[PDB]
């Protein structure tokens, strides 16, 4: 069943900021993943890379919050 | 990952589970029993007539108390 | 020859045909077994059957268990 | 009430049937007629067994030929007339109110549905089709079924003899 | 009492109608998701939260979309067939079995044969109303497919009917009370899947609507609202067959969630075919209908008739 | 293996010479395959299995790519490290442009320098072939990496020099990266 | 039954109401000469397009009727089997199916579906 | 199948036990109602040209039957003085009025 | 299944097709005349447009024509690259044919599974030439440009 997978869910969901801060992220990006802050953009964007995924998923962006 | 499919199937199987439990709940509440006396056979129907005529509600079955209390002799 | 020829061409029909021959044989076995017990003084009778004592049907009623 | 309303619907559709001339419109009219007649015979029967039967043979399969070969279409579609519909609605309604007026019972058939048989009848407490269809198979009135099936076999020999005119 | 009886009977019918409609409309997503993962796609996960409201979104599009009615005077006749088809696909449900009495509906198998039969008239007149040779070929091919399979469908039923000893569907539960019935009639299950798949016109038997051979078959000349009704009608049909497969072969345990688990798995199985098989030819299917299935069904008929004779002999 | 049916020499492989045996085990195998659809079962289980492979959809526009440094996309007119226009109106880019999507008119700026007045590209005639940049002798014009330049109006696609210069200013950093990657290699 | 009848009437009325409702919900557009032509992949439809009725599909449906009626004959076997005399029910039913097979297999050797056209 | 035959027979065995009690309480109402039904047929055609209760203006409806032979009235006759509500209450019970 | 272009005027009896007149020419783009007006180098992409499913093989045909006229020969490394991409295009084309064919018959899953791998190959074209399809990579004097390092290895795993 949950072979150290529900644990990983707990990491992303909780440290997101709670039910609200996991749902809004999910609601906006249609997926929730774990990476490291590669660098903060000049325009509020935030870049995340994680070699755990593959090339399509390797690197990704969370756009500026004010873009609803 | 494959939980992706579960939301759908979980929803569909839920919706198709509803009606029976709707039928059960509405029966056991709003009749007195969860099952409506099936009337496929002649004998079931006549017994249904017999019940429906003894009292307006067949499902309001009359126990053995309906027997006359006593015969003096 | 014809044997493998059909069993190579029309396998479902060959398999189906063997099924049909199986059924009829056991069907004849069914009829035979049925009339071993005479099959007509059946144990359980539809409706409410009653006989006056000594009626030839009454003389015939099975006294067995089931 | 259902019985005489069903007469009324059959009457109205019958008037529709004799007017319509477009083959689809006629074939459509038969379709409705068949449902109605199945309903009606069912009511006066012991059960709806025969109604389901003739439904799937007459309507379900055999009216497919009629519509299909009458797919000539006239080369053009219907010019539906809301007037015969309105008359159909009009004739239906006062027939329907008369149906509300007509004598409740005497205007009904007298046939004996399974319910309208007496309680004592020990035969009526069997499977509804058991005793009716008994002698379609039990001797000596079952060979006629054999004649039916061979008749149908011969019917196919005939169809391939008529439907095989050089093509 | 008596009017308690009638009120509930109407509530149940109405309640079932909304559920089956919302289910099939919502089920469409499960096709889109599941097929998305058969193929290596991700499937719809965009709208709402993980594409859940995708089918509601679809309906809004359609009903907003105009009704590009065909040639001037066809308005009604083109507007009839979608009604007369969705009606069958729903109303066929009312015969489905319950322990909790919805009806005392006997001859349920006959009624199944009848409703499954009436699909021909809907598709055929629909094509005829469209008046476009593309639509017309689809109707004829659609008609031939359905009509051909009904022949095998009937005899297949009778094998089960004999094995249960009545036409009342409910007895499937009593006879399956110990061990499922698929494990007895395994070949029938494969054949019955094919028959059911042919009726609902899904692939590999996708000639009626189809694609890449006819643009959409009969469906080609259908605007939005009519199309939505046809599309819903087909999916109400695919569910019902999935239910019928479940009640025959797999327990008929209406008052057990596992039955609804089985509903989803079978309806999934239909999709599982959708994304795997290629399509048949016209003639090859007719061979498969007459020269293969009819022979198959007759043998089992002649097999089980003897078996029940032997069974009757024993008791 | 069954024997062949046509003897094959080398440099070829017949894909049907294998014979369909008539051995009883061989026919019954095929018969059982048809009676219980073994081959369909194999294919059936394959697709079940292949649900359990993770889909390869890029979550566009968040996740995205990959491209390569040579990708040919939006056009841009670069500027020297001082900021001066690189183009000198040598007009080779127009002379080579297969689609003839380039139009140029050059004169002398008041300083006396050979420079363009009008420099036009029609990205409804350009084929993004890159012959222009392969020809330009000073790397004045380049197929910048942007490719999401989608417009609602056809007129908005006909770039003139002002638009092209703006793209060069906007994308200068990335274009500098690619050229540093490919100049010695191109 | 009429419980079934009323439910079907109710559904059909609700069905037509829904489609009636969608007919008003969908925006209208000014009609066009060409928007209402038969779809022929975008090239003008030919003459009337009414298909020829020189074909076999009636022939197949006639085979349907023969077998469809024969199906009717064998439907009641389920119930009567408990009541009817067993010889007659046994032999009578068996020859039905047997004649069907022989008709089928004789007809394969005829091979009537493999028409020349 | 043995289990199916087991319980069905039990129904049928329980079936036969019940049945005579229904018949017994059935006969009394039949004879009671027939008494009343003849009374009204007498009391409603008081002034009719030649009315003869239980016959058609003289001659008996049935004659080969010996005397004191009771022939159950056809269902309609049994309801000859009844409303639809009564009539349907029994007739349309298969159809569930 | 008609490529979007083809227009068959068919005359049918029953359902069989008796007369089948194909009207090729629903796409004809006067490319022979245009090729005449332009220069050999300019004329090169035209060939890559033609038989657009075959990207590089079309160009190689044209480049060989010019080399035979100019009486020139290319170095071995250029030959091997041409050979390599000639076959990579062969795999591309045959996937396209199989996938289109699978849809013609009505099987979706094959087409999708292969079009996954078609993406990897196109990325390789993108790595060398800079265009997904419609490279200009093969030219009369050999290939237009050298190959980026490591593209050999990536080809190896893809073939693996
Ligand atoms: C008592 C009743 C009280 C009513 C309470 C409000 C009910 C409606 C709740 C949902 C409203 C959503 C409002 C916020 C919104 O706009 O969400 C948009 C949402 C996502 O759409 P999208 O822009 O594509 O983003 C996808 C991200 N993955 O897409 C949507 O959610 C829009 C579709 C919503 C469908 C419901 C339509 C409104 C009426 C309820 C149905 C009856
Ligand atoms: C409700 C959803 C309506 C969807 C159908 C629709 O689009 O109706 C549009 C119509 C007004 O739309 P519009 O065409 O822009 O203005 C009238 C032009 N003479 O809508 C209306 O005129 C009535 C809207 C009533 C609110
Ligand atoms: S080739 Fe370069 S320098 Fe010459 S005109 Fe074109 S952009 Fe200017
Ligand atoms: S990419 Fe090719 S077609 Fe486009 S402007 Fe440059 S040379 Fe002309």
């Amino acid at each position: 069943l949950g072979i150290n997978r529900l644990t990983k869910l707990f990491q992303m969901v909780r440290e997101a900021g709670g039910l609200k801060q996991a749902y809004l992220k999910l609601y906006r990006n249609d997926d929730l993943k774990i990476g490291t802050l590669v660098g903060i953009d000049k325009y509020g964007n935030k870049y995340f890379e994680n070699p755990y995924y593959f090339y399509g998923r390797n690197r990704w962006i969370e756009f500026a919050p004010h873009v609803n | 990952m494959w939980f992706e499919i579960l939301p759908g199937a979980v929803i569909i199987t839920t919706l198709l589970s509803v009606p029976i439990y709707a039928m059960y709940g509405l029966d056991k509440l709003m009749i007195g029993n969860a099952f409506r006396r099936n009337m496929d056979e002649r004998f079931s129907r006549v017994m249904y007539q017999r019940d429906f005529r003894l009292t307006d509600n067949p499902y309001k079955m009359n126990g053995l108390d309906a027997i006359p209390d006593e015969k003096t002799n | 020859s014809l044997l493998k020829r059909a069993w190579n061409e029309i396998p479902d029909i060959v398999g189906g045909s063997a099924l049909a021959l199986a059924g009829i044989v056991m069907a004849t076995i069914g009829v035979a077994n049925y009339y071993a017990k005479d099959g007509d003084n059946r144990r359980y009778k539809l409706g409410y059957v009653v006989y006056r004592h000594d009626d030839p049907r009454a003389l015939k009623v099975r006294n067995d268990e089931d | 009430m259902i019985q005489l309303m069903l007469y009324s619907l059959i009457i109205t559709t019958s008037i529709i049937f004799l007017n319509m001339i477009h083959p689809l419109a006629l074939g459509l009219t038969l379709l409705i007629q068949t449902i109605f007649v199945c309903l009606l015979t069912g009511l006066m029967t012991k059960s709806f067994w025969y109604s389901y039967i003739l439904f799937l043979i007459f309507l379900g399969g055999m009216l497919v030929l009629f519509i299909y070969v009458t797919s000539l279409a006239s080369n053009e579609m219907f010019n539906l007339s809301m007037k015969l519909t309105l008359f159909s609605s009009l004739i239906l309604i006062f027939m329907l109110i008369l149906s509300f007026i007509m004598d409740k019972t005497s205007s009904s058939l007298f046939l004996m549905n399974n319910d309208m048989q007496s309680i004592i009848n020990m035969n009526s407490y069997f499977m509804e089709n058991s005793l009716s269809l008994n002698k379609l198979y039990n001797f000596p009135t079952n060979f006629i079924t054999i004649l039916l099936m061979n008749y149908l076999l011969i019917t196919l020999i005939v169809i391939v003899k008529i439907t095989k005119l050089f093509k | 009492m008596f009017y308690m009886e009638f009120i509930l009977s109407l509530i149940g019918s109405l309640l079932l109608i909304i559920c089956v409609l919302v289910s099939v409309a919502f089920l469409t997503l499960l096709e889109r998701k599941v097929l998305g993962y058969i193929q290596i796609r991700k499937g719809p996960n965009k709208v709402g939260l993980m594409g859940i409201p995708q089918p509601f979104c679809d309906a809004i599009k359609l009903f907003t979309k105009e009704q590009t009615y065909p040639l001037l005077s066809n308005y009604l006749s083109y507007y009839i067939s979608p009604i007369f088809s969705l009606f069958l696909s729903l109303f066929v449900w009312m015969c489905m079995p319950f322990f909790v009495k919805l009806y005392s509906f006997n001859l349920g198998g006959l009624f199944f044969l009848c409703c499954t039969s009436l699909g021909v008239y809907t598709v055929m007149v629909a094509g005829w109303s469209s008046n476009s040779n593309y639509a017309l070929l689809g109707g004829l091919r659609a008609v031939a497919q359905t009509i051909s399979y009904e022949v095998s469908l009937a005899l297949i039923l009778l094998s089960f009917i004999f094995l249960i000893g009545s036409y009342n569907m409910i007895y499937f539960f009593f006879y399956q009370v110990y061990m499922w019935f698929l494990i007895i009639l395994f070949p029938m299950a494969l054949v019955w899947v094919s028959i059911s798949l042919a009726e609902t016109n899904r692939t590999p038997f996708d000639f009626a609507e189809g694609e890449s051979e006819l643009v959409s078959g009969f469906n080609v000349e259908y605007s939005s609202g009519g199309f939505a009704l046809i599309f819903m009608a087909e999916y109400a049909s695919i569910l019902f067959m999935s239910m019928l497969f479940c009640v025959i072969f797999l327990g008929c345990d209406v008052f057990n969630l596992l039955f609804y688990m089985k509903l989803t798995f079978i309806s999934f199985v239909f999709i599982w075919v959708r994304g795997t098989l290629p399509r048949f030819r016209y003639d090859k299917l007719m061979y498969l209908a007459w020269k293969c299935f009819l022979s198959f069904s007759l043998n089992y008929l002649l097999f089980f008739i003897g078996f029940k004779i032997l069974l009757f002999s024993l008791l | 293996e069954p024997k062949d049916i046509v003897e094959v020499p080398k440099g070829y492989v017949y894909v049907n010479n294998k014979e369909l045996s008539m051995e009883f085990a061989d026919i019954t195998d095929r018969a059982a395959s048809t009676m219980f659809f073994g081959e369909l079962l194999r294919g059936f289980a394959v697709t079940l299995a292949h649900i359990f492979k993770e889909p390869a959809t890029i979550n566009y526009p968040f996740e995205k790519g990959p491209l390569s440094p040579r990708f040919r996309g939006e056009h841009a007119l670069r500027r020297y490290p001082s900021g001066e226009e690189r183009c000198i109106a040598c007009k080779l880019c127009e002379a080579i442009c297969p689609a003839q999507a380039i139009t140029i008119e050059a004169e002398e700026r008041a300083d006396g320098s050979r420079r363009t007045t009008r420099y036009d590209i029609d990205m409804t005639k350009c084929i993004y072939c890159g012959f222009c940049q392969e020809a330009c002798p000073v790397d004045a014009i380049v197929e910048g990496p942007n490719f999401e330049f989608s417009t609602e109006t056809h007129e908005e696609l006909l770039y003139n020099k002002e638009k092209l210069l703006c793209n060069g200013d906007k994308w200068e950093s990335e274009i500098a990266s690619n050229l540093q990657a490919d100049h010695l290699y191109r | 039954m009429f419980s079934i009848i009323f439910i079907a009437l109710l559904i059909l009325l609700i069905t037509t109401i829904v489609m009636f409702l969608a007919s008003i919900l969908s925006k209208k557009a000014l009609i066009d000469r060409e928007k209402s032509s038969p779809f022929e992949c975008g090239f003008d439809p030919k003459s009337s397009s009414r298909l020829p009725f020189s074909l076999r599909f009636f022939l197949i449906t006639i085979i349907f009727l023969i077998f469809d009626v024969e199906i009717a004959l064998i439907l009641p076997m389920i119930i009567i089997m408990k009541y009817s005399n067993i010889m007659i029910w046994t032999i009578t039913s068996i020859i039905f199916i047997l004649i069907l097979l022989i008709g089928l297999y004789h007809e394969w050797n005829q091979g009537m579906l493999n028409w020349s056209n | 199948a043995k289990k199916v035959k087991r319980d069905e027979i039990e129904m049928r065995s329980a079936q036969n036990v019940i049945f005579p009690i229904l018949v017994a309480e059935r006969d009394r109402e039949f004879l009671r109602q027939l008494r009343r039904n003849r009374d009204e047929e007498a009391e409603l055609m008081k002034n009719v040209p030649g009315w003869e209760v239980g016959t058609w203006y003289g001659e008996p409806v049935f004659k080969t039957l010996p005397e004191d032979t009771l022939v159950t009235p056809i269902f309609k006759e049994f309801y000859a003085h009844s409303d639809w509500k009564s009539y349907a209450k029994r007739a349309h019970l298969k159809l569930w009025s | 299944a008609a490529h979007g272009v083809l227009r068959l005027v068919l005359e049918l009896d029953g359902e069989t097709v008796m007369r089948a007149d194909p009207h090729i020419g629903l796409l004809h783009r006067g490319t022979e005349k245009l090729i005449e007006y332009k220069t050999y180098t300019q004329a090169l992409p035209y060939f890559d447009r033609l038989d657009y499913v075959s990207m590089m093989c079309n160009e190689q045909c044209y480049s060989l024509a010019v080399e035979k006229l100019l009486n020139i020969d290319v170095p071995l490394r250029a030959k091997y690259i041409r050979t390599l991409f000639a076959e990579i295009t062969r795999i591309l084309n045959h996937i396209m044919a199989v996938g289109t064919h699978a849809l013609d018959v009505g099987a979706l899953t094959p087409f999708f599974w292969l079009f996954e791998e078609r993406e990897k190959m196109m990325e390789f074209y993108e790595r060398v030439s800079g265009a997904r399809m419609h490279a200009a990579y093969i030219r009369p004097g050999g290939v237009s440009l050298d190959m980026p390092l490591g593209l050999m290895d990536d080809i190896y795993e893809f073939a693996s």
